C-alpha cells in the first residue's frame, strides 16, 4: 500500500488543492456532457466534472448534507477519483471532481467488444485496494459498484467513485432509476445485514459483464455463447437470489481469472472472499506482477 | 373530441387563476376563484385522439361522484392540447404532513378514526365502479376531524413514469403497490395496463394503515430494488416492534394478504375498523 510514482501524483493534486478556494455556479461554463457535464473552472482554470443532484428541501439539511460531504477532502488515494468542493445552487447541489478523459468501463466495453483477462486483471487490484482503503481508512462501505463507476484515464489510472459518504444524501434524493441490469448483492436485496463483502459480489458480476460482452443475467442459451465467440424487474431480482450465480465459460478464460469470479460470487457473504482473501488470491499476485500498458490499450480502442 | 364547461351541472361564469399550492408529478396545481377552487392544468399532445377520448373516458364518471369523503369533482374543460380539472379545494394539511409532524398527537382511537374515514370514501368509488389507483397520504386531507380523498382516477392518465430501459421509482410509491402489481414493473411499464384492481386500491390503505401507526412508510430503510423483491415474494413487516396489539396488527394481514382474494372489501374493511379498542 505504497508507490513513489504515486506519491508523486496525488501531491500535484494538493497543489491544485489550493488553486480552488471556493466554489459556486457562474464560476463555471459548460463544455460537454457525459446528470454530470464537463466543466471549466474560471477563478482557477481547471478542468472538472460537476455533478448536479436535483434536491428540493429543507435549510436545516443541506448544510448538514456538505458538511457530512466535507470528507472526501481528507480522504485520498491513487484508486479513489479526486474531489474538489461541494456547494448547492438553485435547487440542485453539486458535487465537482477529478475529470476521466476515458470514462466508465461502461462506456468504454460497448465502444470494445468486450474487455481482455489481463486488463480486468489490474482493473480488479484497482477496485480491491480501493475499497480496502475506504474501509479501513475511513469506516466506509461503497454501496454502489457497477461499470459505470470505474473511471479509467489516458494517463493509466483506475479508480471508483460514486460512494456513500453521507447517510443522509441517501435518504433525501426523492427518486431512484431501475433498469434490467441489476448489481445488487443476494443479501441486500434480501434486507439482511450487509458488509464490504457486497461490494465484492458488486465487483465480482461487473467482471463477468465485461468478460463477456453482456450482461449475464438471464445467461444466454448455447446458440448466443456461439456467436459471442423481454424481462420483468422482479424476475430478473428473483433470479439473482434463487438461482446459481453466473460464471465464465470455461473455454476462453484462465482458472486463476475463472476461480476469482467465483469466489466474488458466492452467495453467502460468509463464505465469499474477503477483501484481502482476495490479494493473496492467485489471479491477482500473478496479474500485479504484469507489464500491460493501459494507457495504451485505452487509446487505440477509444480513439484518443 | 372537445369538453366545454358549460357542460356541467356547476353554473360556471368565470374562473380566476393564483397562486402556486405546490410541486407535483402530474401536471401544475393552483389556487383559483369560482368559491374557492383547485385547479389542475394538465398539457397532452395535439393530436394523440387516445389518450383524449380516454381522458373525456374519465372525467364524465367523476361527474355522477358526490360524497363527504370524495373532494368534489367540479368540472374539466378540454380545448387541446391544454386541459384542465376543477375541484375543490381543500382547507387543512394532508394526511403524509399531519403524520408528519411531532406536535400532533396520534392515539389509537383517532388512527381507527381516521382510517375509517379513507374507508367509507372508498367504498363509495369502488361501490360506482371508480378505482383510485394512488391512494397515499398525500393524497388524503385532514383539517381538525375532516378526512377527504382526492386525485382518484389521474394515474391511468398520468404519465409519472414516462432514462433508456430505466423506470423511475418515486419514494413511498413501491410499497404502496400490491404484489400482483410490483411483479410485473418494468421499464415498458405503462400506467395505462398495470393491472390496478379494487384489490390492489384495499393494499394501498394497509400502507396507509402501516403509516398512521408507525408514522413513516414501510420498508424506509430499504432501496427501492430491496423492496421490489421483498414486496414480490410476500415479505411484510408487522408493527409490534413499537408495542401495537394484536387487532391493530390483523389489520395489516388482512390488507396486505399475498393472495388477492384474501383480502377484504372496504365494506368488511369497515366493519373490522369497528371492532377495535
Ligand atoms: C440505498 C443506497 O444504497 N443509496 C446510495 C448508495 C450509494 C450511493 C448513492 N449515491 C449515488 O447513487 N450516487 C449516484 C447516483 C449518481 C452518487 O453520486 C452519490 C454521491 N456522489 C459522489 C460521491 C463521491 C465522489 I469521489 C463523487 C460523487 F459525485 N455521494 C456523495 C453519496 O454519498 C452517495 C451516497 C451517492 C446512493
Ligand atoms: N468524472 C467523470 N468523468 C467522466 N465521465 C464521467 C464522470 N462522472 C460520470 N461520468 C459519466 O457520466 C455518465 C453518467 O454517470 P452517472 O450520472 O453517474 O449515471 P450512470 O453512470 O449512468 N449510473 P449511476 O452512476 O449509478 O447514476 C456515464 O457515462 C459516466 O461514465
Ligand atoms: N384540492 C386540493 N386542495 C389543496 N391542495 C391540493 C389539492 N390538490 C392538490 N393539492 C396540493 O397541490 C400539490 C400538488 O399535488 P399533486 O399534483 O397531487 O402532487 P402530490 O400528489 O402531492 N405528489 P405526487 O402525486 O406523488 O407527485 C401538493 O402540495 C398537494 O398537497
Ligand atoms: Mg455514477
Ligand atoms: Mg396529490
Amino acid at each position: 500500500e505504497l508507490d513513489e510514482q504515486q506519491r508523486k501524483r496525488l501531491e500535484a493534486f494538493l497543489t491544485q488543492k489550493q488553486k480552488v478556494g471556493e466554489l459556486k455556479d457562474d464560476d463555471f461554463e459548460k463544455i460537454s456532457e457525459l446528470v454530470v457535464f464537463k466543466v471549466s473552472h474560471k477563478p482557477s482554470g481547471l478542468v472538472m466534472a460537476r455533478k448536479l443532484i436535483h434536491l428540493e428541501i429543507k435549510p436545516a439539511i443541506r448544510n448538514q448534507i456538505i458538511r457530512e460531504l466535507q470528507v472526501l477532502h481528507e480522504c485520498n488515494s491513487p484508486y479513489i477519483v479526486g474531489f474538489y468542493g461541494a456547494f448547492y445552487s438553485d435547487g440542485e447541489i453539486s458535487i465537482c471532481m477529478e475529470h476521466m478523459d476515458g470514462g466508465s468501463l461502461d462506456q468504454v466495453l460497448k465502444k470494445a467488444g468486450r474487455i481482455p483477462e489481463q486488463i480486468l486483471g489490474k482493473v480488479s487490484i484497482a477496485v480491491i485496494k480501493g475499497l480496502t482503503y475506504l474501509r479501513e481508512k475511513h469506516k466506509i462501505m461503497h454501496r454502489d459498484v457497477k461499470p459505470s463507476n470505474i473511471l479509467v484515464n489516458s494517463r493509466g489510472e483506475i479508480k471508483l467513485c460514486d460512494f456513500g459518504v453521507s447517510g443522509q444524501l441517501i435518504d433525501s434524493m426523492a427518486n431512484s432509476f431501475v433498469g434490467t441490469r441489476s448489481y445488487m448483492s443476494p443479501e441486500r436485496l434480501q434486507g439482511t445485514h450487509y458488509s464490504v463483502q457486497s461490494d465484492i459480489w458488486s465487483m465480482g458480476l461487473s467482471l463477468v459483464e465485461m468478460a463477456v460482452g453482456r450482461y449475464p443475467i438471464p445467461p444466454p442459451d448455447a446458440k448466443e455463447l456461439e456467436l459471442m465467440f423481454p424481462m420483468a424487474i422482479f424476475e430478473l431480482l428473483d433470479y439473482i437470489v434463487n438461482e446459481p450465480p453466473p460464471k465464465l465459460p470455461s473455454a476462453v478464460f484462465s482458472l486463476e481469472f475463472q476461480d476469482f469470479v467465483n469466489k466474488c460470487l458466492i452467495k453467502n457473504p460468509a463464505e465469499r472472499a474477503d477483501l484481502k482473501q482476495l490479494m493473496v488470491h492467485a489471479f491477482i499476485k500473478r496479474s500485479d506482477a504484469e507489464e500491460v500498458d493501459f494507457a495504451g490499450w485505452l487509446c487505440s480502442t477509444i480513439g484518443l | 373530441t372537445s369538453i366545454f364547461l358549460q357542460e356541467w351541472d356547476i353554473p360556471f361564469e368565470q374562473l380566476e387563476i393564483g397562486e402556486l399550492i405546490g410541486k407535483g408529478r402530474f401536471g401544475q396545481v393552483y389556487h383559483g376563484r369560482w368559491g374557492e377552487v383547485a385547479i389542475r392544468l394538465i398539457d397532452i399532445e395535439r393530436d394523440n385522439e387516445d389518450q383524449l377520448k380516454a381522458f373525456k373516458r374519465e372525467v364524465m364518471a367523476y361527474r355522477q361522484t358526490r360524497h363527504e369523503n370524495v373532494v368534489l369533482f367540479m368540472g374539466a374543460c378540454m380545448s387541446p392540447p391544454h386541459l384542465a380539472i376543477i375541484t375543490s379545494l381543500c382547507k387543512g394539511r394532508t394526511l403524509y404532513s399531519v403524520v408528519r409532524d411531532a406536535k400532533i398527537v396520534l392515539d389509537v382511537n383517532k388512527t381507527r378514526q381516521i382510517a375509517q374515514e379513507i374507508v367509507k370514501g372508498m367504498g363509495y368509488l369502488h361501490a360506482k365502479g371508480i378505482l383510485h389507483k394512488d391512494l397515499k397520504s398525500k393524497n388524503v386531507f385532514y383539517d381538525n376531524g375532516k378526512v377527504v380523498i382526492t386525485d382518484f382516477g389521474l394515474f391511468s392518465i398520468s404519465g409519472v413514469l414516462q432514462r433508456e430501459d430505466k423506470l423511475r421509482i418515486q419514494n413511498g410509491w413501491l410499497c404502496h403497490l400490491a404484489p400482483e402489481i410490483i411483479r410485473q414493473l418494468s421499464p415498458d411499464t405503462e400506467e395505462d395496463k398495470l393491472p390496478f384492481s379494487k384489490h390492489s386500491d384495499v393494499f394501498a390503505l394497509g400502507t396507509i394503515w402501516y403509516e398512521l401507526h408507525a408514522r413513516e412508510w414501510p420498508f424506509k430503510t430499504q432501496p427501492a430494488e430491496a423492496i421490489i423483491w421483498q414486496m414480490g415474494t410476500g415479505m411484510k413487516p408487522n408493527l409490534s416492534q413499537i408495542g401495537m396489539g394484536k387487532e391493530i396488527s390483523d389489520i395489516l394481514l388482512f390488507c396486505w394478504a399475498f393472495e388477492q382474494e384474501e383480502r377484504p372489501t372496504f365494506t368488511k374493511l369497515m366493519d373490522m375498523l369497528e371492532k377495535l379498542p
